[PDB]
């Protein structure tokens, strides 16, 4: 009201194995919970309940897992349950997180006729990428992927380039940097590869540490920043995120404005979690064909995550950056199990790249008003 | 506002 939710229709299930993801089964010693296919009833429930509680309007996500492994039909439904039952007139976004190695001709036509706005997962140039995103045999994706962007252009889908940085991203900014520009590809996400929850962090080939992701910062920073004098506009989240915050005292990205909100994850059987880094028993908040939204924000346990978010850290008190800053994704002070949260994982990192950044993103905001 | 692992604009 609006209400925005973020689904798992094919739950944790893929076709992949990255191998910094957490959010599906990689082998025996990485297992993760999977409800297999939302049901028609469960999609049907959910659907509904959204048109009937939400006003101003709605947003359906569907990450997971692979989503499109719930296959076209489930979302030719997703259509059809939302035109017949949006009695209020709201309106509906829809948006899709796909690893892009099952997109093809049919699934583009209906992304792009269906106005979806689609984030493609894509770490950088072939090597880049194929490091860490092998499939199930463990060979390359990186083709398949760039088939998928072909597929994006060719038919007008609205797409985004979910990055994630990891140790060897920091290494070859420039790399990565220039193959989206020679993609045309103008919105991008960098997102902080995490460790797994509550691991000791820092331990694999892969793992960013902060002052690896410092370098990515400052780098990708003057990258970005030297197409923005030459009048070569690119949308990066995280920058465009600080200028929202700079202008509008705040940001519309999760994660950047200092607590944390309930993002209403859907699993494949209806359970909903407060944040895609959260679902796990202790937070299941209920079912979605059993409880109304408003109830489901409203439990203890959704009132008991945000609320922990709150607490500010002593640092973070006398920090010249906190305005800007707010101490972070919750995600990156969540050491260990039922303990409070801490400083920022990267906090070190964030002041560096300020102290590196901010005279020239005050530049771009004074231009862009 | 939207989520990290998810495709969000402006
Ligand atoms: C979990 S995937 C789900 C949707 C789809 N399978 C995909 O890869 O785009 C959503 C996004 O989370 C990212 N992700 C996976 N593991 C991550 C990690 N350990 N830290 C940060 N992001 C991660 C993926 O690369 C992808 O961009
Ligand atoms: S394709 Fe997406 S869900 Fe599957 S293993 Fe890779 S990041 Fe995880
Ligand atoms: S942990 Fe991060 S992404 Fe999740 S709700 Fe909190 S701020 Fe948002
Ligand atoms: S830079 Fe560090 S001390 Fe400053 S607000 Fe961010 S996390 Fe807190
Ligand atoms: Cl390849
Ligand atoms: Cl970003």
């Amino acid at each position: 009201p609006p209400l925005s939710l973020l689904i798992k229709p094919a739950s944790s299930g893929c076709n992949l194995k990255c191998t910094y993801c957490f959010y599906h089964s990689l082998s025996d010693n990485r297992n993760v919970k999977s409800y297999g296919i939302m049901r028609d009833e469960v999609l049907e429930s959910m659907v509904k309940r959204v048109l009937n509680e939400a006003n101003g309007h709605c947003s359906f996500a569907f990450q997971g897992g692979e989503p499109t492994l719930a296959g076209l039909e489930f979302f030719e439904k997703l259509m059809e349950l939302q035109r017949k039952h949006n009695y209020k007139n709201l309106k509906i976004y829809n948006s899709l997180q796909t690893n892009g190695t099952l997109i093809d001709e049919s699934w583009a036509k209906f992304l792009s006729e269906n106005k979806f706005l689609v984030g493609l997962s894509m770490d950088g140039p072939k090597e880049i990428h194929n490091l860490n995103r092998k499939d199930c045999c463990g060979l390359d994706t990186f083709s398949k992927v760039e088939r998928a962007a072909e597929l994006f252009k060719k038919y007008k889908v609205e797409f985004n380039i979910l990055c994630v940085v990891t140790s060897n991203t920091a290494r070859h900014v420039n790399k990565v940097y220039k193959y989206f520009k020679e993609k045309d590809f103008k919105f991008l996400q960098f997102i902080n590869c995490l460790d797994p929850l509550y691991e000791e962090k820092g331990k694999y080939n892969y793992s960013l540490k902060p002052k690896d992701y410092t370098k990515f910062l400052k780098n990708l920073f003057d990258f970005w920043y030297e197409d923005f004098l030459n009048g070569n506009r690119v949308s990066i989240r995280y920058f465009d995120g600080l200028l929202e915050t700079i202008l509008l005292g705040k940001s519309s990205s999760c994660g950047m404005n200092g607590t944390c909100t309930c993002q209403f994850v859907v699993e494949s059987d209806g359970s909903v979690y407060p944040c895609d880094f959260y679902v796990l028993d202790k937070w299941r908040l209920g079912n979605i064909q059993d409880m109304t939204m408003k109830e489901l924000f409203e439990t203890n346990k959704n009132h008991e995550f945000i609320k922990l978010s709150f607490k500010v850290h002593e640092e973070c008190k006398k920090c010249k950056w906190f305005r800007l800053c707010k101490g972070g994704c919750r995600r990156c002070r969540d050491s260990k199990e039922d303990s409070a949260l801490e400083l920022n994982y990267y906090c070190q990192s964030y002041k560096e790249f300020f102290e590196y950044a901010f005279p020239r993103l005050i530049n771009v905001a004074n231009n862009i008003k | 506002t939207s989520p990290m692992c998810a495709p969000a604009r402006s």
